[PDB]
């Protein structure tokens, strides 16, 4: 047969047999630097940065499949406030990846103009995180505690005013790709997975619910207040790209509908735990209490110690289950963080959903598993 | 809850049938495509005329590090190595001994802003508004040398940019 | 006039159309991709300047390592820059192409881009926002513009 | 004045050529709430020749090839047969008036399918010469539609000169009774000058002008983008016909000209919208699609005039 | 009708900006011909701007001085050569200049 | 906005404007003011050439009506 | 006489544009860089194209053959014509030969 290098952050080693696909061997670690090694010579807080540049698509439902590890471990609860917000950035999260996914999909297959108009609203939410944390991307705003700083006055309104027109916005790009015949043939039967292949090949998220199978970790096994909101879960039932495509695009409007219910629910209080040896005082007091510098000082050079133990916390990740087995030995350091990427699962799979299609189906067979080579690589 | 997205059954009745045809014949839905592409000509663009335009930012901003004074033209930093020790990215260095006056002051405060992930920890650490990110993203350079700030460069852009990052601090030091 | 006076008038002439027309590879690495995406977006809108979206590396004039160059990737990225057509540019985005960044006690991360290919400009920061890219191709851009390729050819 | 003739044709088309690339990129941008190039000269005019300029001042990237008389050979012939196809055109009077213009259209179209052939040879990449075969494939299957659609419109016009197209369209535009052909020719002239959506030769990720870099390459580009705009004058000619009158010629060319630029614009219009297809995807779409209807369209435009009495003359 | 009174602003901007050659002046040197409100001007010769029916984003710009620290920044104009007390105005990390 | 996009759109239609009225006024300049004669079947030329030589010189652009005839 | 002088002109200017167009690059002076399995469905691609190519060979006179007065001959042979270019390309479909699946 004809093999071909398709070289460079990915570099697959196909098997053509004229113009089908016999083989797909993806080889990875283009961009392996070494986190997990990393972080094992970090303090806890110091190893938050990191989970920001894993899927950096998704960047603070990272940080809360972190920060839920070391709170499990820490036995501390964050406040309820500090839930709502993370809850909300989480979906809006959620919209940032779900617009980068779809479009660059569609931008891989021929479909460019979507591409504009959805990251005009990108732009826009990457506003919301540069108003909380200061940083449009790598916010390092969620943390093991809560979040670092309280919501400014004034973002909550415009978030209502984004989320009123972003409905429309989904409806402009599903009349370029729904019906139009032409990506229906592009993904319409393309990619099948079997529920009991995609179960036993470790596929999580849509690539679970595209092909039938009913879960979802937001519902079965919910954090923080996602059991306090209403929403529903997508199911695919050709297990395709056709329907996974339909399931991102109806999750974006599921994540409207949370951010619906987050906004009008949003509590008072505080942000972070009121617990100044987990999660630092307020400025204001660690200038006059003798206490408060003392753990102030402890908590940003030390850092907090985290009781031995190991555990294996996850998420519903945009991208699908996203979790950290983290294993504690009583220090301030970590002692071993790994971390499950859910494309690393999905693109070990991409040889079989490859099989019997043809070499421009192999872009749409990747752009619908939805990789991001940070996380597969970390 | 959930809810299917593609689990539906085209109708079969004549006139359905007949609308189905006359779709894949006369390119119907191609059309609203069409449609939809004409309709974005005729809006207003999103682009701003960059550089006499500028990209929305807040106080919270986080851009060139800074090193401050007091009031009194004291330097803020009394070399307590805080922003050092939670530097996620080791980008600081930090040396000092007793000034001349007995004060307690660095001798060295490099940043390398090439490690540096412009987090922001350190000015989250430091007790005394020391060293902050000011509200500049524009100092790209052309040589790697120039992005290796001692307490010099630091301190210069705590000068040139006081009077920005003052009124940034007074605007969002009530939520920190 | 002076013979330097005409070729001076051909030098920017010339200046003008390259920096008129960059047309850049983008090595989309790592997270400072989505802001090169973000620069291409309707907001800033590259192309405005002359500055295509991606053009093929046999095409391109600048190439924009965005994100981290990993031992791995290091002799690829130095194979597509040997087979850029000159003249030809590199800009360093980000704190991971610049010098490493985060992960710059690695043991499999290239200490800066600046190791593998030459570098025209550096763009400081983990991501630099999509408008602090720009600032640094309009750098570029200016850049170009002070190059003097013949007045050293008519000196010499 | 013949000599003046020839370069009143061949340097208005390259000019047309310089900034239709410019009125793309702003199109798109529109289309894509962008702006496109608008620094450059005022609103973006002066881009074409910044372009150009640097283009034809790049380094050259000929690798070794193994037939370099044919990589000389193929933009040569791909440029010069791009003029050749205009000089038949009635606007309204055409600079060569043939009497079997049609069929010398066709004939010219059926040769630039070797500047494909030719540059897929001369790259020294067993990649490129795949790449070329499928470009070269593509193209002659869609020249089939485009022959036996065009031989479809001329039994209602009785002729294969092209100035008789104005005389049978002189009541009513051809498209009206053969809007179906117009849709399938419509279609036939994107595959056959390689547009999206069925410009596969640009699947980035899923061409043989890569080993032409700079300088050819930009000559390769001129030949396709002055068959885009050649195409929708024969289309503007064939199916939507404008009046002439002697004594005011310029009328018609005003009224020829906003066809044939609204008719390129939609080439733009179309590019911004849709996906493109896979390769086996555009052949099922001529082979099983297209074929099968133009056949019984060519049926029924043989018998159509038969049966009512309408066949038009041979003079 | 509102067909005409957009012509009325295509030529009003002529007038705004001091005549045809201020008109063509920041034509070419900013690529833009609207009129707003002059905010304020800075020691260097800046010259800021506004339009707060121009939508968020476009509604605050800035006119560089053609010559600062003497340098000729005619077409050479620079991002970085807005002061610090109206860097924080124009990029909207406040409303009061 | 959309109407910046006409300025490329009007110098394309001028571009594609020139050659066709090039040629009608060439036509017309090179035979006397009328249309180039059109012969595409042998008759046609037969009586161009007729033309050529009633026309008294070498030219067939020019006419000659009832003034020859005695 | 005018058709060789337009062909001679526009091959010309081609040719021109061709030459100077590897030459004109070549002054900058830059630094001396110092650095298939027969597929058979392309081919019966390829093969389909020529023998329907021959049939529109055959075809393209029918406009000339409108004007006889035999109508009910020619109006035969030509549907009898398109008819068994319809048959081919029924053949074909219906063989597999159509498919791009290996
Ligand atoms: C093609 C069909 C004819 C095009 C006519 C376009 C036009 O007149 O626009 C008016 C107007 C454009 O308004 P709009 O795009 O909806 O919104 C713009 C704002 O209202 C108002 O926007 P604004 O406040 O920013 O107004 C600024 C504008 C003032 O408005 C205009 O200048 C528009 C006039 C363009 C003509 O000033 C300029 O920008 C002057 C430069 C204009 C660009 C150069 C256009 C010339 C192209 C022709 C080149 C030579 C041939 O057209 C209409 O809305 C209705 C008529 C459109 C069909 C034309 C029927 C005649
Ligand atoms: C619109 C139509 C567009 C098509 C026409 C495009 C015309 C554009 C103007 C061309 C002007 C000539 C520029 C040639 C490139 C100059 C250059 O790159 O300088 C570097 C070169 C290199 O200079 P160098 O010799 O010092 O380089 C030495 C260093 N190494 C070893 C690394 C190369 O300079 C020249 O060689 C100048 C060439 C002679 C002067 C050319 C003037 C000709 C003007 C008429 C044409
Ligand atoms: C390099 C060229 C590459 C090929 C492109 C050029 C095509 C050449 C054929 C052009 C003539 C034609 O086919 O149209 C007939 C056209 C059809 O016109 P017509 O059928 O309407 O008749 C014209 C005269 N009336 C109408 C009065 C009867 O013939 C002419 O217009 C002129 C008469 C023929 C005289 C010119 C022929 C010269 C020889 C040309 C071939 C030279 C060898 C070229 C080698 C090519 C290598 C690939
Ligand atoms: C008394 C009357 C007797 C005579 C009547 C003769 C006519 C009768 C009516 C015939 C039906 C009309 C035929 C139309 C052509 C159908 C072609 C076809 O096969 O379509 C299905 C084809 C294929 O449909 P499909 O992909 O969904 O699959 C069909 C077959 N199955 C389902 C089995 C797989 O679709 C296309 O052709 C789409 C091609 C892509 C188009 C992208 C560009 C769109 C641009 C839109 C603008 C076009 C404007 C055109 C106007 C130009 C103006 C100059
Ligand atoms: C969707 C994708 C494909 C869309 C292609 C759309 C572009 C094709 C052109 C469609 C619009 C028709 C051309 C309008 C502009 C022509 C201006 C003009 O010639 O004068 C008016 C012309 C008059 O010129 P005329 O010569 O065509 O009118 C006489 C027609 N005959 C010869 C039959 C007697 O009339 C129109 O174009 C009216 C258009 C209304 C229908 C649209
Ligand atoms: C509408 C499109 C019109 C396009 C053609 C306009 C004519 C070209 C004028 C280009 C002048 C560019 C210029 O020097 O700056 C503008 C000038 C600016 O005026 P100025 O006062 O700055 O003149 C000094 C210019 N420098 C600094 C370069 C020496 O205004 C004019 O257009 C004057 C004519
Ligand atoms: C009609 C179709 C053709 C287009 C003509 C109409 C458009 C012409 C606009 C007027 C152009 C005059 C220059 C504009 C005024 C000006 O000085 O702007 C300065 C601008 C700005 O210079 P800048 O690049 O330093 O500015 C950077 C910052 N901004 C853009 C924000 C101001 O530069 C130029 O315009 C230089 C233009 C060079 C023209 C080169 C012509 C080459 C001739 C053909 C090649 C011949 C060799 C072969
Ligand atoms: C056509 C108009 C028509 O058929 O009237 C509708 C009538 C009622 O049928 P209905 O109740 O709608 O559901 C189908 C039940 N057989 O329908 C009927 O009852 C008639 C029987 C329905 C089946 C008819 C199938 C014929 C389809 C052949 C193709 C027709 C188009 C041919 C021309 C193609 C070019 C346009
Ligand atoms: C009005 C009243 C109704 C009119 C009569 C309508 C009934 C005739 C239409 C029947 C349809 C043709 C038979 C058929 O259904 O075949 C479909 C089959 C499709 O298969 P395929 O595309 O490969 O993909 C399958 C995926 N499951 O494909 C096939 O099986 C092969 C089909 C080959 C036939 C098409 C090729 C010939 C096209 C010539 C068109 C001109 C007509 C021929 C001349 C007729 C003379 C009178
Ligand atoms: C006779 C030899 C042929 C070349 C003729 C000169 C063309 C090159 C100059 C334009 C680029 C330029 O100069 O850039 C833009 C300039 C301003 O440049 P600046 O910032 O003042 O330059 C600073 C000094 N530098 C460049 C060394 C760093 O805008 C202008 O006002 C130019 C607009 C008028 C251009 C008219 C062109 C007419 C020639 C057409 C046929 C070739
Ligand atoms: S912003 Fe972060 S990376 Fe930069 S110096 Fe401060 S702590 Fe270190
Ligand atoms: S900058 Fe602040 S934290 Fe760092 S050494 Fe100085 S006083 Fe301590
Ligand atoms: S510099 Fe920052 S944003 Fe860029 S690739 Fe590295 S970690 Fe990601």
């Amino acid at each position: 047969n004809l093999t071909l290098n398709f070289g460079p952050v990915l570099r697959l080693v196909m098997e053509l047999s004229g113009e089908m696909v016999r083989k797909c061997d993806p080889h990875i670690g283009l961009l392996h630097r070494g986190t997990e090694k990393l972080i094992e010579y970090k303090t806890y807080l110091q190893a938050l940065p990191y989970f920001d540049r894993l899927d950096y698509v998704s960047m603070m439902c990272n940080e809360q499949a972190y920060s839920l590890a070391v709170e499990k471990l820490l036995n501390i609860r964050p406040p309820p406030r500090a839930q709502w917000i993370r809850v909300l950035f989480g979906e809006i999260t959620r919209l940032l990846n779900h617009i980068m996914a779809v479009t660059t999909h569609a931008l891989d297959i021929g479909a460019m103009t979507p591409f504009f108009w959805m990251f005009e609203e990108r732009e826009k939410m990457f506003e919301f995180y540069e108003r909380v944390s200061g940083a449009r991307m790598h916010a390092a705003y969620v943390r093991p505690g809560g979040v670092h700083q309280d919501l400014p006055l004034g973002l909550m309104d415009d978030i209502y005013e984004f989320s009123k027109n972003f409905s429309l916005r989904i409806d402009e790009l599903e009349e370029m790709l729904t019906n139009n015949r032409i990506w229906r043939n592009r993904t319409v039967d393309i990619g099948i997975v079997t529920a009991e292949d995609a179960l036993n090949y470790g596929f999580s998220g849509v690539m679970l619910r595209g092909s039938g199978i009913q879960w979802d970790l937001r519902k079965t096994q919910p954090y923080d207040v996602y059991d306090q909101v209403e929403f529903d879960v997508p199911i695919g039932s050709r297990g395709d790209c056709y329907d996974r495509y339909l399931c991102r695009v109806e999750e974006m409007r599921q994540s409207i509908r949370i951010i619906s219910q987050c906004l009008n629910k949003m509590p008072p209080g505080e942000i972070k735990v009121d617990d100044a040896k987990v999660s630092p005082p307020k400025r204001a007091e660690m200038k006059t209490s003798m206490e408060s510098l003392i753990h102030h000082f402890k908590l940003y050079t030390e850092g907090y110690q985290v009781p031995p133990g190991a555990t294996y916390t996850a998420i519903e990740a945009p991208k699908g289950e996203f979790g950290v087995y983290l294993v504690s030995d009583g220090s301030s350091r970590p002692y071993r963080c790994k971390i499950k990427a859910p494309g690393f699962a999905h693109l070990a799979g991409l040889d079989k959903m490859s099989k019997g299609h043809m070499l421009a189906d192999v872009v749409a067979i990747i752009g619908t598993q939805d990789i991001v080579f940070g996380e597969v690589d970390r | 809850t959930y809810k299917y997205v593609n689990l539906r059954e085209p109708s079969m009745d004549m006139k359905s049938v007949t609308d189905r045809a006359a779709q894949t014949l006369l390119w119907t839905e191609l059309i609203r495509g069409l449609g939809m592409t004409l309709s974005y000509l005729f809006r207003e663009p999103a682009t701003i005329n960059y550089p006499f335009e500028k990209g929305p930012l807040s106080p919270r901003f986080r851009g060139e590090h800074a090193l401050r004074r007091y009031p009194s033209g004291e330097e803020r930093c009394i070399a307590c190595k805080l922003c050092e020790a939670v530097c996620p990215a080791q980008a600081i260095t930090i040396e000092a001994e007793p000034r001349a006056d007995g004060s307690r002051r660095t001798t060295r405060y490099d940043i390398d802003m090439t490690k540096c992930i412009y987090c922001g920890f350190c000015q989250e650490a430091c007790p005394v508004d020391a060293i902050v990110e000011g509200p500049n993203f524009e100092f790209s350079t052309e040589t790697h040398e120039e992005l290796l700030y001692n307490k010099e460069k630091l301190l210069n852009n705590g000068d040139k940019w006081e009077a920005e990052i003052a009124a940034n601090i007074q605007a969002d030091y009530l939520y920190r | 006039s002076r013979g330097e006076y005409v070729v001076a008038k051909l030098d920017d002439l010339i200046n003008w159309a390259r920096r008129s027309s960059l047309w850049p590879m983008t090595f989309g690495l790592a997270c400072c991709a989505v802001e090169m995406m973000h620069m291409a977006a309707p907001r800033y809108d590259m192309d405005r300047f002359g500055v295509v979206f991606r053009a093929s590396p046999r095409q391109s004039d600048v190439m924009i390592v965005a994100g981290t160059l990993t031992n791995k990737m290091a002799p690829a990225l130095r194979k597509v820059y040997d087979q850029m057509p000159e003249p030809r540019y590199v800009v360093s985005m980000g704190s991971c192409a610049n010098g490493g960044g985060y992960y710059h006690y690695s043991y499999s991360v290239v200490r800066g881009c600046d190791r593998i290919v030459p570098v025209d400009i550096y763009v400081p920061g983990c991501p630099p926002t999509a408008e602090a890219l720009l600032y640094g191709i309009l750098q570029l851009q200016k850049k170009i513009k002070r190059e003097k390729r013949l007045r050293i050819w008519y000196r010499r | 004045m013949f000599m003046i003739n020839i370069l009143m044709l061949i340097i208005p088309i390259l000019l047309a050529v310089a900034f239709l690339t410019l009125v793309e990129r702003k199109v798109l941008g529109y289309m894509q709430l962008r702006k496109g190039p608008n620094v450059v000269g005022p609103y973006g005019l002066l881009q074409p020749i910044a372009d150009a300029i640097k283009l034809f001042i790049k380094e050259p990237l000929r690798p070794a090839t193994s037939s370099a008389s044919m990589f000389i050979l193929a933009p040569i012939m791909a440029l010069g047969l791009a003029l050749t196809m205009w000089i038949p055109l009635p606007m309204p009077y055409p600079l060569i008036n043939m009497n079997l213009g049609v069929l010398f259209m066709l004939a010219m179209s059926s040769l630039a399918v070797y500047s494909i052939l030719w540059s897929g040879w001369a790259s020294n990449s067993k990649y490129a010469l795949i790449g070329a075969l499928r470009a070269v494939a593509q193209t002659i299957s869609y020249e089939v539609t485009l022959a036996i659609i065009l031989l479809s419109v001329l039994l209602m016009s009785g002729s294969f000169t092209l100035s008789t197209l104005i005389t049978t369209q002189e009541q009513m535009w051809l498209i009206l009774p053969a809007w179906p052909l117009a849709m399938m020719w419509f279609i036939s002239t994107l595959a056959e000058t390689n547009r999206a959506p069925f410009d596969l030769t640009e699947g980035e990720s899923e061409g043989f002008n890569v080993e032409y870099a700079a300088g050819p390459f930009a000559l390769f580009f001129m030949a396709e983008y002055a068959n885009i705009i050649m195409m929708n004058i024969f289309t503007a000619i064939l199916f939507l016909g404008t009046s002439h009158n002697p004594h005011m010629p310029e009328l018609y060319t005003i009224n020829f000209t906003i066809k044939s630029l609204l008719l390129t614009m939609s080439f733009l219009w179309i590019r911004a919208s849709y996906p493109r297809f896979r390769y086996d995807q555009l052949m099922h779409l001529l082979w099983k699609n297209f074929l099968p209807l133009t056949l019984a369209l060519c049926m029924w435009h043989v018998s159509l005039p038969i049966l009512t009495s309408g066949i038009p003359p041979q003079t | 009708m509102e067909l005409l009174q957009v012509l009325k602003r295509g030529l009003q901007q002529v007038s705004g900006h001091g005549g045809l050659r201020g008109y063509l002046r920041v034509l070419f040197r900013a690529n833009d011909v609207r009129v707003g409100t002059l905010v304020g001007e800075d020691k260097y010769g800046n010259k800021y701007y506004e339009d707060n029916k121009q939508f968020f984003g476009r509604h605050r710009w800035v006119i560089y001085t053609t010559e600062m620290n003497g340098k000729n920044t005619f077409w050479d104009v620079d991002g970085s050569m807005v002061p610090p007390e109206w860097h924080r105005w124009l990029h909207c990390m406040t409303d009061d200049p | 906005m959309w109407f910046e996009v006409l300025p490329g759109i009007a110098v394309m239609g001028v571009c594609l404007f020139i050659p066709g009225m090039a040629t009608a006024r060439i036509h017309r300049f090179s035979n006397g003011g009328k249309e180039k004669r059109v012969a595409h079947y042998p008759y046609q030329w037969y009586l161009m050439e007729r033309d050529r030589r009633v026309s008294g010189v070498n030219r067939s652009y020019v006419s000659k009506g009832l003034e020859n005839i005695d | 006489m005018n058709l060789m002088l337009a062909l001679l002109t526009n091959f010309t200017l081609a040719t021109l544009l061709v030459i100077i167009a590897f030459w004109l690059p070549q002054l900058n002076v830059y630094s001396e860089k110092t650095s298939l399995p027969f597929s058979m469905k392309f081919f019966l691609v390829a093969i389909t194209f020529l023998l329907f190519d021959l049939e529109i060979a055959l075809l393209l006179p029918l406009p000339w053959a409108s004007q006889t007065a035999n109508l009910n001959t020619m109006l035969t042979m030509a549907l009898f014509l398109i008819i068994l270019l319809a048959v081919s390309l029924a053949y074909e479909w219906t063989q597999k030969g159509l498919e791009w699946t290996e």
